[PDB]
């Protein structure tokens, strides 16, 4: 629904479901 | 906190290094302001935070370290009642003069 | 097996009998600034085994009145070895900083040290509205000491300090902590003399205790740059 | 900034001690606690109380009921049951503090105003 | 291990365990790692398909909420008396998030942030009864908010010729309109904002510890384009900031003690048991006491 | 033209809306994104990290003395050491944790928690402890026989100086809410108690009192919902130097 030329003006992205917890739960 | 700012009502000549001391009951931090009430008018904040000057104030004054002693130094005399406010818990305005 | 560890970096080496499976900060090992990340178009110096050689800071005595100790990196090792010389002669750097904290005490001693590495540990002064100064933050190789380690001297909790890359030294189980750090900066290179990337804090949570003769117990820290490189190359200052 | 206060000075037997103070240079709705400090001959520079523009009203003696009105850019106090001990100079101040928790710290009186000698007589 | 995770993880049926040499409950905190123990290995469980999502806790869901960043009022009168300096039908403001403790404490859970901020200016007007008690009405005033990049000469007054906005991004909006909304890109010289800075800005010794000039977005100047009316008004301008396209690195402990200043991370702590320096958690009678436990 | 209808709720500024907005800086090129270690995409990654709790939240304990539970050699069998109110979203030993701080931003929570306890005594000190969890119903158990009836773990101090007691998800509903600092059916979690299984036997050269640090994290099952304003922070006025930002 973005009608602006600049890409940063789009709406928020709510589809990043790729979390990695071993960065903190297993930091070896 | 009760600020016993008064050693005496000290008298000094022009161009002296008069020194005022302000004792505190509690061991407050560098929270201390020095006010100058020229006779017949309202007081004015000379230095706050125990060492910091103001804008639009003569640069003839300085402040001590933290704690309880809290001295004040006038490098040149060139006359007013000098007050000592703790401003750590609330406003107290320990009575004193020069 | 996982308690015997040897680290060979250059001509220096460390051999540990009671290790605790050295950790890596955020699951990352240091690297060499690939060509896409690099911005400074100039050939960097990469002095290896001259730097990257396990420099050892001066030990600190663990006591009962001790609250904690901290060293900022590379502020701690900006004046020692060839690392300090390259830091002076160059304008930018990028390093790894493998850390090893040694602390020994007998089987009748009890204690625990939280050996944590805080990134961008902007610390604040206590009970004043004025900001910290230069000689307050920049302590060099002698480091500093916590006066309110409960709040990590920034108002934020110490209980949550295990979100940072950390290890423990429980005297009954291990006597060493080893933490490997990445670059960890929003910039590809940084001026070393003003900014500190990391802060190694050693806070004794459980105070040192024994009913024995109570002999001196020092804590020694060995810092080791990893994959450090420099750009700039102007005079010393 | 400029702080100007006005009220009855020589006429106050036992009634409420109403006294107002109009703020000139600063908008009284931007911060900077606004309060009253009386230089009594009996004590000397006692702090009565102060108020934030959110109507916070930190007091010293609790019978003063300080109030605020940012519409007319002024604030007032009201000393109840004044009997001959409240004869003072009654300065009208603003002080940079932080009473964020129910207690203040670092409240330094930068701007002071001018006195209003209030006499409790008859 | 990226492992796209959309809902919470399920459990499986557990049976009686007696195997020796393998101990799931025992672990090593000394190693700086979290216990890798499932609910299956500790207690005897049942099969449970969990349909609880994890979207409400996303970082862009956690942070992208329009929070108040500034609130400043100014008079719409005719300023003849030599006072109200820098505030005469206009105001300026250096955009910072460290002024309202909610958004500040929320943003200070991460060491670096990268987002495209979205600004929203909400304006209200109110008549002054300074010399009267008469409400004549509320005017339809146009305002101008000029975004001046930091380190650039801002308008010194509201009649000045610096408002013509040759290249400066500017916006005009009436009070009756919906709130003016724009988007600021990720305009940082680095790849992420530094929420916390462990260095000094410049090469000189006294360089304002903790403040990074690159983190500062810019400078926001707001005036009233209209000329003053015979009567005076008070215009309050609320700015709201909503981060978009957020990326966050290196989480941090949340702030416990109350904030003292906008410039630095100084602390004093409350007086009594909660959030003091000596005591962060409120006190209780003893370790073996319950603050409020059922007694029937 | 297109015939258009204006709905209710038009012009309103909902602070939680998700729309595209006007680019203030046109044709702006943002800085190339480098790789920084430690990226967080979900806030449920940092609730799964252990963090010390203040079980010793008493008056006599000051500072870091509040983060450890000093246990001593006892002369009476079956003795209670401490208890932990499991209030994850109200003031208590679990308030200042990572799971607790992140959870006080949300109203509803689910999933199971894990309590980890590390022994910080000497190597020559031996002992056995029993960590019990009793579901919400009823009072806190004061004797070991009534506390053993819930899910517990018996722990023997050896080389592995840390044990994990897991508080399983035991609830009728799918979620639990805060709703007050209250004792409600859909808010309470139960109690965690620690007794002496045998004793704390320690030689004479070792110190007689040995501390015990407790940690608390969340499993993969944990979940949070209905975000809110955290009560752990709040201001009554403008912070210092905030007026300097307007000049």
């Amino acid at each position: 629904i973005n009608f602006y030329k600049d890409s940063y003006a789009a709406s928020a992205s709510k589809q990043d479901f790729s979390q990695d917890p071993s960065k903190f739960t297993e930091p070896v | 906190i009760q600020m016993t700012q008064s050693p005496s009502s000290v008298s000094a000549s022009v161009g002296d290094r008069v020194t005022l001391t302000c004792r505190a009951s509690q061991d407050i931090s560098s929270w201390l302001a020095w006010y100058q009430q020229k006779p017949g008018k309202a007081p004015k904040l000379l230095i706050y935070a125990a060492s910091s000057l103001q804008s639009g104030v003569p640069s003839r004054f300085s402040g001590s370290g933290s704690g309880t002693h809290f001295t004040l130094t006038i490098s040149s005399l060139q006359f007013a009642t000098y007050f000592c406010q703790q401003a750590d818990s609330f406003i107290t305005f320990g009575g004193g003069t020069k | 097996s996982d308690r015997v560890l040897q680290l060979k970096l250059g001509n220096s080496a460390i051999v540990t009998q009671e290790a605790a499976n050295y950790c890596c900060a955020y699951g990352e090992w240091p690297n060499y600034l690939p060509d896409h990340e690099a911005v400074a178009i100039d050939k960097p110096t990469q002095p290896e085994t001259a730097t990257d050689r396990f420099y050892t800071l001066k030990s600190v005595k663990w006591e009962t009145g001790s609250t904690g100790w901290w060293w900022k990196l590379p502020d701690a090792l900006n004046n020692i070895g060839m690392f300090g010389q390259n830091v002076q002669h160059h304008y930018l750097y990028r390093s790894g900083f493998l850390i090893h904290v040694q602390c020994n005490a007998t089987k009748f001693h009890q204690g625990a040290l939280l050996v944590v590495a805080i990134p961008e540990h902007q610390r604040g002064a206590h009970n004043t509205n004025t900001s910290p100064g230069f000689d307050d933050i920049m302590k060099g190789e002698e480091g500093g000491t916590f006066n309110h380690p409960y709040v990590l001297d920034d108002g934020t909790s110490l209980a949550c300090a295990t979100i940072f890359p950390h290890q423990w030294i429980n005297l009954r189980t291990n006597n060493s902590a080893t933490i490997v750090l990445p670059w960890m900066n929003a910039a590809p290179m940084d001026f070393p003399l003003r900014h500190n990337q990391w802060t190694l804090a050693i806070i004794p949570v459980v105070p040192l205790g024994t009913r024995t003769t109570s002999s001196m117990v020092p804590i020694t820290v060995s810092i080791a740059p990893m994959c450090c490189e420099f750009n700039g190359l102007r005079h010393a200052i | 900034v400029q702080l100007q206060e006005s009220g009855p000075g020589l006429v106050k037997p036992s009634e409420t001690l109403s006294l107002t103070c109009t703020v000139s240079g600063y908008l009284i709705s931007n911060g900077y606690y606004w309060g009253w400090i009386r230089q009594s001959p009996g004590k000397g520079l006692e702090w009565i109380g102060s108020i934030y523009y959110t109507r916070d009203t930190y007091y010293n003696k609790s019978r003063i009921t300080i109030s605020v009105d940012t519409s007319k850019k002024q604030f007032s106090l009201k000393l109840y049951s004044v009997t001959a001990a409240d004869t003072a100079v009654y300065y009208c101040v603003r002080h940079e503090g932080s009473c964020n928790d129910g207690s203040c710290y670092g409240s330094f009186v930068d701007n002071w105003g001018q006195g209003t000698l209030v006499t409790v007589s008859s | 291990i990226e492992s796209i995770i959309k809902t919470a993880t399920d459990t499986v049926k557990s049976e009686i365990n007696a195997e020796l040499g393998v101990v799931p409950s025992l672990n090593a905190v000394e190693t700086g790692a979290t216990s890798n123990t499932e609910p299956e290995e500790a207690i005897q469980t049942r099969t449970v398909i969990n349909q609880h999502g994890v979207s409400e806790t996303l970082v862009e869901n956690f942070l992208s909420r329009a929070a108040l960043v500034s609130k400043r009022s100014f008079e719409y009168k005719d300023h003849t008396s030599s006072t109200a300096r820098a505030d005469k039908n206009f105001f300026k403001w250096t955009i910072n998030t460290r002024s309202f403790v909610q958004l500040r404490r929320k943003l200070e859970l991460f060491t670096y942030l990268r987002f495209d901020a979205e600004i929203t200016i909400l304006t209200t007007v109110a008549v002054n009864g300074s010399g009267n008690n008469t409400y004549v009405g509320l005017p339809d005033l146009t305002l101008q908010a000029m975004f001046v990049p930091t380190g650039a000469l801002t308008p010194e007054k509201q009649d000045s010729f610096h408002w013509q906005s040759g290249s400066n991004a500017s916006v005009f909006f009436k009070i009756s309109d919906p709130p003016a909304r724009i988007t600021i890109p990720f305009m940082c010289i680095n790849s992420a904002y530094s929420v916390f800075y462990d260095g000094f800005a410049g090469f000189e010794k006294n360089g304002l510890y903790g403040i990074n000039p690159a983190d500062t977005i810019g400078n926001l100047c707001v005036r009233i384009v209209n000329e003053h009316q015979p009567v005076g008004f008070t215009v309050t301008v609320r700015v709201y900031m909503k981060p978009k396209h957020i990326k966050a690195w290196a989480p941090r402990p949340p702030r416990t003690l109350p904030y003292m200043s906008i410039a630095n991370a100084n602390y004093k702590g409350k007086e009594r048991a909660p959030n003091a320096l000596s005591a962060i958690i409120g006190n209780r009678d003893s370790v073996k006491t319950m603050p409020h436990n059922i007694v029937n | 033209g297109v015939p258009t209808y204006l709905l209710p709720g038009s012009g309103q500024f909902l602070t939680t809306d998700d729309h595209s907005s006007a680019p203030a800086l046109p044709c702006f090129n943002p800085t190339p994104e480098m790789h920084i270690p430690g990226q967080v995409r979900n806030m449920l990654e940092v609730v799964q990290v252990e963090s010390m709790m203040e079980i010793n939240n008493t008056e006599s304990a000051v500072g870091m003395e509040r983060l450890k539970v000093d246990i001593s050699a006892l002369t009476d069998v079956d003795q209670l050491l401490f208890n932990i109110p499991l209030d994850i979203q109200l003031d208590g030993p679990l308030r200042n944790t990572l799971v607790g701080n992140i959870s006080r931003y949300y109203t509803h929570w689910s999933g199971s928690l894990e309590m980890t306890f590390m022994f910080c005594g000497s190597f020559m000190a031996a002992g056995k402890l029993i960590l019990c969890y009793t579901p919400p119903g009823g009072s806190c158990p004061t004797t070991r026989e009534t506390a053993m009836l819930g899910t517990h773990i018996v722990w023997d101090f050896g080389l592995q100086s840390s044990v994990t007691l897991i508080i399983p998800w035991i609830s009728g509903s799918h979620y639990r809410m805060f709703n007050n600092d209250a004792k409600s059916t859909n808010a309470n979690v139960g109690y965690v108690t620690c007794f002496m299984q045998t004793n704390l036997i320690v030689p004479s050269e070792s110190s007689d009192t040995c501390s015990l640090i407790g940690f608390i994290a969340a499993k993969d099952d944990f979940s949070l919902r209905l975000m809110r304003d955290s009560p752990d922070i709040g201001q009554l006025d403008h912070l210092h130097a905030a007026e300097a930002a307007y000049q």
